[PDB]
């Protein structure tokens, strides 16, 4: 299960942030703080996961935008980063050769694309046609 | 109103977090007299850019009832803002979320699918364990629908509804029958879950659901053998997600169970052949088949190819492999434990690597690999790892030593000088409840008291900044001045321990302000236990306890009080009282 | 963007050798490591103009301690220029000298210091007090060997208070910098 | 930089 | 003694970078900034941050950070001194310091700072008499670096010589929640514009107190000033000798004295404020402002700033005289009103509404804020006796003075 | 516009027949540590000379001072025998690179006023200046308080400056 999902740049500001657990939000900020420094307290040589009170977190940079996940000790790690990379394949089948600013101005369709992909910390549409199409629909649905 | 693009720009056009603040609480006092005049237009947008405020990190506690007024409305993008804002917004303790259990039942009834899976969605995100109960037989019937778009779903809805409320997990029973004969990949991922999510939680249908594991053999089988897809394929590879879920739920039967290891053996080694070895994704395969490999009862002979292949992980020079192979390794280490010590001098060897987790994962797996015949062997790398580490380490390490130097002291003595080493190297990085456990180890040391208690008089009279270490040392002194001391009644020839400089170094650990107030009642305790044991100094004692009966540490106080009392009145009483105990376990 | 720069400023003419010594102190002001371009800054260091004169000096203040070896050759320079008759130049140069934090050429530039505590000028005076202390707090050995102590002293009791100020922050730096002998 | 493509390609 | 000053920007990357004594090691500026964010994480913000043996004393400006360092003990008050003396430096060199005057300014800046500083000790700080030498657009030293007389040049002319004086007064007012005063005082301001030529020798002549009951004539009106605080060319001897302002004046705009008094009398704007706050529905306000001064005078641009909730929403104004707005971006409002006679009592009345969540966490309660300014009035009753001006060549100078009262920290606690 | 270096050893005159070049009289020198950049107004061509000292803790800092230049004068004291033979070696390790081929060179011998100074053969023939290829040499006899030698060791610059009439 991946307990969150956190997006946040080189200046450690955040880009998107969807969450599979239940927590208070001052808890939530001290938690997305420390989070964010420990991962940009880190080089670009630095194996891509980190161990945090018994979650191991997958990171995996794609710009100045990171890209982050924390699952339990039971998923697989290289898997996750599947998991990232097939995010950031659907956001650009969606957008279409997408940087920071397609999330910056559209976090919300971005969670849009998070929530096509994944509800409840799982995986509910593996392929990557079937997730786009269904945005697309909902899109022209209006 | 302003648009949510116009907002994300004056936010970036912002040059500091203070004006950034104020031009917040501009756009939010003009979205809540929005809010207040109830207007039906703009109350998508407004929530948007609310939603906006509450991702940078700005109250938003008043639109969650516009939240609410959008999820109720009729339009689908409001309906999606809406919704999108419950999860943003809402949560288990916030108790507005209550309110909204009609609407997601509502929309789940709904003529439009997207509405339906919207719901869906914000449902098995986040619904509490109140919402799950009324709407678990809602989301029961969505789980029979021939719609795949619903079905995925509503499989992660009785995912979720399973693990909030874990009592509603025997009503989707008949909701999983041929739920794995579907074909398309994301039901059939998500039913996998599903399955493993029961299997997980329950032990009373692992061998009702172990029927269904050469169907799950079949549709690995048909997944490896389907060549090239233009769907569910990355890196050449088909389906990985699936595939690892498969094998995880493949894992998750036949642990115990004999013959579904049988039926699952000969793809277990099929997949860990077969598939490529040179992608991070055909690694993932690797590593899940490898964990299912040596987490299930599998055959001895392809064992040894669990070994090499998690040899070719450890050689791997990718930091992530290294990782995953130390995983690996640390998650089978009580099964095949001869298969795993012929690793050791790799173990070791990423134990000095410059990567945090590679070491942090190379000290667990050592610790794990600790046994009982070369101990002192991994024992001398150890203590070399905790002496030149970066101190973030040294509290988990000391533990991991702790533990180690418990279940494999092979003598005592070199127990005591190991606990002494690591007293002394690690000091205020030594956890303050293990204290305990290493007094109950040295009263049960019962043929040797007087050398540890030497080689802690020794350490403290060298220094005693290290809290654990004098906590340690000073009810050692107390409980066995006796024969820390040795005929020493009256003036005899120089002998190092005199009987004065222990109480002085006691003293100076009371008067000291580098003190925790714990080991302070330590040294009182001590220096009154050492009033029946010492025969020769008098009135010493007496008015060491007697000058700190008006401290500021009450604890402290009552016990001097409490002492002097005993001392001034009963002081014959005080052998009956102050004696040794037997030992306990 | 090293070797254009390195034969701009290895050029003649003056405006140009202003401006490359004026981008040279800008790449070192925005941050970045322009060290190696030091002995071409440094031979365009005698000049009438005193804006390039201050660059030339601000670069030998910051970049001096890095290259400690080579540094050597600004000494008859800054020796020449504590003798010209601008007092501007004079106290600039000593305040200079004083700044460049190097060992072995400091006997070298005892000689000015002595030259310039004495003179009738108290810009000049009231530079070369705080540059005594400068120069003990570089080798206090060489200071009390030199003499600076004694004439520190002597600057105490004159007229001109900045000077006597200067020389009572000097002095009372360097008596807390003594071990409490005489 | 920020627009920069998210992909390494 | 600073070992090194440096200008940041709110990043923390150095803008300007200058070297005095090098005991310090110059690349541990990087180190200032999350020692900065780890001591306003815990609470602990100090003007004085340590790293091990470095200690870094820093100010901070409307856009940057000036920082100096040290490694032994400093004696951090001269470096503070210093360090808001060449903000004032840089401030009347440029039009305003930002983060981009650095950047174009960079070998004026350079220039400045090595000049204002040596080896940790300040030498020239007088921005009048520093411009005659280093410029943007260099000659022989001036003698007003050296002289006695450090603040003012010789040889400046003009043709009609008049000095203007601002007796500026701030009252400053802290009242309790009950409404109760329990701080009430003056703090004082001449700020005065010379435009003399030659060598001028001025004394400026005053009601004070203990001149009054030396002299002899202590019948009169006269103000009790607590304590004095004179610029550096005001002979601070004499003045304690015989109560003398003697001066010869800096040439333009400075500040001559800032002086401090406590006052029994009553508060010149006097507010009572009575929320009517319900809880999840609505908060009222009922501010009454009266105008405790004489009738004839007239206190203008008053802006009587009262904090709301954060979360508040759809305001109602009810007013008598001015005009209230909402401010959410300092989570207030202020009623301004154009002119304040004196024994007015006006009326304003505030209703918000309020969200029925409650917010996570406490707001807290600022206090009521008034910013009046009140012309051709004093409220000590300090008068300017004379202002005799002494020159050797001989001339008739014209002494201008007015009278300002305007508020200072004038605070008013609420429930 | 155009540059010459000059180099030499240790109490050769040469700061001070610099300055002889410059205004006419000698003044009362130091050794020279760093360098010393003076221009000179004679016959129509700006003559920028670089004087760069000449001792022992000094001499390998010369290695920028060869860069932009095509004209070199070398400078050698003719009272000091001893340290002729590390002039010879100076000289044969300083003229032992790739970069400086394009310019001219031009030997000082000097003090050629008290007895114990000689002519100007012995010294050419002992340093042995035929055995180096692709430059102009000859010597003058020069001295430092006639000021002789310095005036057409210019007209020599003047007339392999350029090409031409
Ligand atoms: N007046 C005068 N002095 C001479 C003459 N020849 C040699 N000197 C001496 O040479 C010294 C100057 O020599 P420079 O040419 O400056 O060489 P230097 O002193 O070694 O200094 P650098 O070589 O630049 O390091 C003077 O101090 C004199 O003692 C001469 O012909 N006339
Ligand atoms: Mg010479």
């Amino acid at each position: 299960m991946i307990h969150f999902i956190l997006l946040f740049s080189r200046q450690g500001k955040l880009r998107l942030q969807k969450w599979y657990i239940t927590l208070p939000d001052k808890e939530r900020k001290k938690i997305t703080r420390e989070i964010v420094q420990i991962i940009l307290s880190r080089g670009h040589r630095t194996s891509s996961f980190v161990d945090w009170k018994e979650l191991k977190l997958v990171y995996k940079r794609y710009a100045s935008l990171y890209f982050c996940c924390a699952i339990e000790n039971q998923d697989n790690e290289l898997l996750t980063l599947e998991i990232v990379h097939r995010y950031v394949e659907l956001l650009d089948k969606y957008f279409g050769n997408v940087c920071e600013l397609d999330i910056i101005f559209n976090f919300e369709k971005a969670y849009f694309i998070l929530d096509e992909f994944i509800i409840g910390g799982e995986i509910q549409e593996t392929s990557k046609k079937i997730a786009v199409k269904a945005i697309e629909d909902s899109d022209m649905l209006q | 109103p302003i648009r949510l693009r116009e907002l994300i720009r004056t936010i970036r056009t912002a040059r500091t977090q203070a004006e950034e603040r104020e031009m917040i609480q501009k756009e939010c006092a003009a979205i809540r007299s929005s809010f207040r005049e109830e207007d039906n237009t703009y109350r998508c947008r407004n929530v948007a850019k609310l939603l906006y405020m509450h991702m940078l990190g700005y109250p938003a506690h008043f639109g969650q009832l516009e939240c609410l007024k959008l999820i109720a409305s009729q339009k689908f993008t409001d309906k999606r803002i809406g919704y999108l804002g419950a999860m943003l917004l809402l949560d288990e303790r916030q108790d507005v979320h209550l309110l909204m259990t009609n609407c997601i039942k509502n929309d789940l009834n709904h003529s439009t699918q997207f509405v339906q899976g919207l719901a869906l969605c914000t449902l098995g995100c986040m619904g509490s364990s109140e919402m799950c109960r009324d709407l678990a037989g809602e989301v029961e019937k969505l789980l029979k629908t021939s719609n795949s778009y619903l079905r995925k779903k509503a499989a992660l809805c009785a995912v979720h509804v399973i693990r909030k409320v874990p009592e509603l997990m025997e009503m989707f029973l008949p909701a999983t029958k041929n739920l794995l004969n579907e074909k398309n990949h994301g039901v059939l991922h998500t039913s996998v879950v599903l399955l493993t999510e029961m299997c997980e939680r329950s032990p009373d249908m692992l061998a009702h659901f172990r029927k269904l594991v050469p169907q799950l053999v079949r549709i690995l089988k048909n997944l490896i053998m389907s060549g090239y897809s233009p769907e569910h394929d990355v890196s050449g590879i088909s389906d990985p997600f699936l595939q690892v879920r498969i094998l995880r739920l493949l894992r998750i039967l036949g642990r115990n169970d004999d013959d579904s290891s049988e039926a699952m053996n000969d793809i277990l080694a099929q997949v860990a052949t077969n598939t490529e070895t040179s992608k991070n994704v055909g690694n993932a395969i690797l590593y899940e088949t490898v964990l299912t490999i040596m987490d299930i009862k599998s055959e001895s002979g392809l064992r040894v190819l669990a070994i090499n292949i998690l040899g070719r992980f450890l050689l791997n020079n990718d930091k992530n492999i290294r990782y995953v192979a130390l995983t690996s390794l640390l998650k089978t280490v009580q099964t095949d434990h001869n298969a795993v010590q012929r690793h050791r001098s790799t173990i070791v060897d990423c134990l000095k690597d410059l990567d945090v987790s590679i070491k942090r994962r190379a000290m667990e797996l050592s610790f794990a690999l600790v046994n009982g015949n070369n101990i002192r062997g991994m024992m001398k790398e150890l203590l070399y790892f905790l002496d030149s580490c970066e101190p973030e380490f040294k509290a988990d390490c000391a533990s991991g030593i702790f533990l180690a130097a418990e279940k494999y002291a092979p003598s005592k003595r070199w127990h005591i000088d190991t606990i002494m080493r690591v007293l002394t190297t690690a000091g205020s990085y030594v956890r303050d409840d293990a204290v305990p456990n290493l007094i109950q180890l040295i009263t049960n040391s019962v043929e040797m008291h007087a050398y540890t208690v030497q080689r802690l008089y020794k350490a403290i009279l060298g220094d005693y900044s290290q809290q654990p270490l004098v906590q340690v040392a000073a009810w050692c002194i107390g409980e066995y001045g006796d024969l820390l001391v040795s005929g020493q009644c009256e003036e005899e020839e120089p002998i190092q321990v005199t009987e004065d400089e222990v109480l002085d170094i006691l003293e100076s650990v009371l008067i000291s302000n580098m003190s925790t107030s714990v080991t302070r009642g330590y040294a009182l305790t001590a220096i009154m236990k050492l009033s029946t044991r010492f025969t020769c100094t008098v009135n010493r004692i007496k008015k060491v306890v007697s000058i700190y009966g008006s401290s500021i540490d009450v604890e402290l106080q009552q016990r001097a009080v409490e002492y002097n009392a005993l001392f001034k009145k009963y002081d014959h009483m005080r052998s009956a009282l102050l004696e040794r105990m037997p030992v306990m376990e | 963007e090293i070797f254009e720069l390195k034969a701009e400023l290895n050029s003649d003419k003056k405006e140009k050798k202003k401006e490359a010594v004026k981008k040279v102190i800008a790449s070192m002001t925005v941050g970045k490591d322009v060290s190696a371009l030091f002995p071409d800054v440094v031979n365009c260091m005698q000049t009438d103009n005193l804006e390039l004169k201050k660059l030339v000096y601000l670069y030998l203040m910051n970049y001096a301690k890095s290259q400690p070896d080579m540094a050597i050759m600004a000494v008859n320079t800054f020796v020449k220029d504590c003798e010209d008759p601008n007092p501007l130049i004079r106290a600039l140069a000593v305040r200079t000298m004083g700044c460049i934090r190097v060992d072995k050429i400091t006997e070298y530039l005892c000689e000015p210091l002595r030259k310039c505590l004495k003179d009738e000028d108290p810009y000049v005076r009231k530079t070369a007090a705080v540059c005594v202390a400068k120069l003990h707090d570089i080798n206090a050995q060489l200071v009390e060997d030199q003499g600076f102590l004694d004439t520190l002293k002597d600057l105490i009791s004159d007229s001109n208070p900045m000077v006597v100020a200067n020389a009572v922050a000097a002095l009372s730096e360097i008596a807390e910098s003594h071990p409490s002998s005489n | 930089q920020e627009p920069e493509l998210l992909i390494s390609g | 003694s600073a070992s090194a000053v440096y200008v940041l920007d709110l990043k923390g990357k150095v803008l300007i970078c200058r070297n005095y004594r090098g005991d310090v090691d110059m690349s541990e500026v990087e180190h200032f900034m999350p020692i900065l964010m780890e001591k306003e994480e815990e609470g602990m913000l100090s003007p004085i941050l340590a790293h091990g043996g470095v200690r870094f004393m820093w100010i901070k400006h409307n856009n940057l950070y000036l920082v100096a360092t040290s490694k032994k003990n400093a004696c951090v008050s001269l470096v503070f001194s210093f360090l808001y003396k060449v903000v004032q430096v840089f401030s009347e060199y440029f039009k305003e310091l930002e983060e981009e005057s650095i950047r174009d300014n960079f070998v004026i800046i350079y220039e400045l700072l090595d000049e204002l500083m040596d080896f940790g000790y300040p030498q020239t700080t007088d921005s009048k008499i520093l411009q005659e030498y280093i410029t943007q657009e260099a000659p022989r030293p001036p003698a007003t670096v050296t002289n006695a007389v450090s603040w003012r040049s010789e040889g400046i002319k003009y043709r009609k010589n008049e000095v203007f004086l601002d007796v500026i007064e701030a009252v400053n007012l802290l009242v309790s929640a009950n409404g109760n005063v329990l701080r009430s005082e003056i703090v004082g301001s001449i700020k005065m514009r010379v435009f003399l030529s030659g060598m001028p020798e001025l004394r400026l002549g005053l009601n004070d107190k203990v001149l009054f009951d030396n002299t002899g004539r202590g019948k009169s009106k006269s103000v009790e000033l607590e304590d004095v605080k004179f610029h550096q060319c005001v002979r601070l001897s004499r003045f304690e000798n015989d109560r003398t302002i003697s001066f010869i004046p800096p040439d333009g705009e400075f500040e001559l004295m800032s002086y401090r008094l406590n006052t029994h009398v009553k508060p010149l704007i006097w507010i009572e404020s009575v929320i009517e706050k319900h809880s999840h529905s609505r908060i009222e306000y009922m501010v009454k402002a009266k105008s405790q001064f004489k009738r004839r005078s007239t206190a203008n641009n008053v802006e009587i700033h009262i904090p709301v909730p954060n979360d508040a929403d759809s305001p109602k104004f009810k007013t008598t005289v001015g005009s209230v707005k909402w401010v959410p971006e300092n989570s207030e409002i202020v009623w301004s009103v154009k002119s304040f006679p004196g024994g007015k009592e006006y009326l304003m009345r505030a209703h918000f509404g309020l969200p029925s969540v409650e917010a996570e966490d406490k707001e807290g309660k600022p206090p009521i804020s008034v910013k009046f300014e009140i012309p051709y009035f004093t409220t000590s009753g300090i008068q300017v006796r004379y202002l005799k001006i002494i020159e050797k060549s001989g001339y008739q100078a014209l002494p201008w003075v007015r009278y300002i009262t305007q508020n200072g920290d004038y605070q008013l606690r609420t429930q | 516009e155009m540059r010459i270096l000059m180099v030499g050893l240790d109490a050769a005159g040469k700061t001070t027949i610099l300055y002889k070049l410059k205004l006419g009289e000698i003044v009362t020198t130091i050794p020279t540590i760093g360098f010393n950049v003076e221009t000179v107004e004679y016959k129509n061509i700006s003559f920028t000379v670089w004087d760069v000292g000449g001792l022992d803790k000094i001499r390998p800092l010369w290695r920028h001072y060869f860069q932009n230049t095509q004209g070199l004068i070398f400078v050698v004291d003719s009272n000091d025998r001893e340290r002729v033979n590390e002039a010879r070696e100076e000289l044969m390790r300083m003229l032992a690179e790739d970069e400086l081929r394009d310019a001219v060179l031009l030997v000082f011998a000097n003090k050629q006023d008290l007895p114990n100074a000689m002519n100007a053969a012995e010294i050419t023939d002992k340093l042995g200046l035929h055995s180096l290829r692709h430059r102009n040499w000859y010597i003058q006899a020069t001295c430092a308080t006639s000021g002789d030698g310095l005036y057409e060791g210019l007209d020599w610059l003047s007339n392999q400056l350029r090409n031409q009439k």
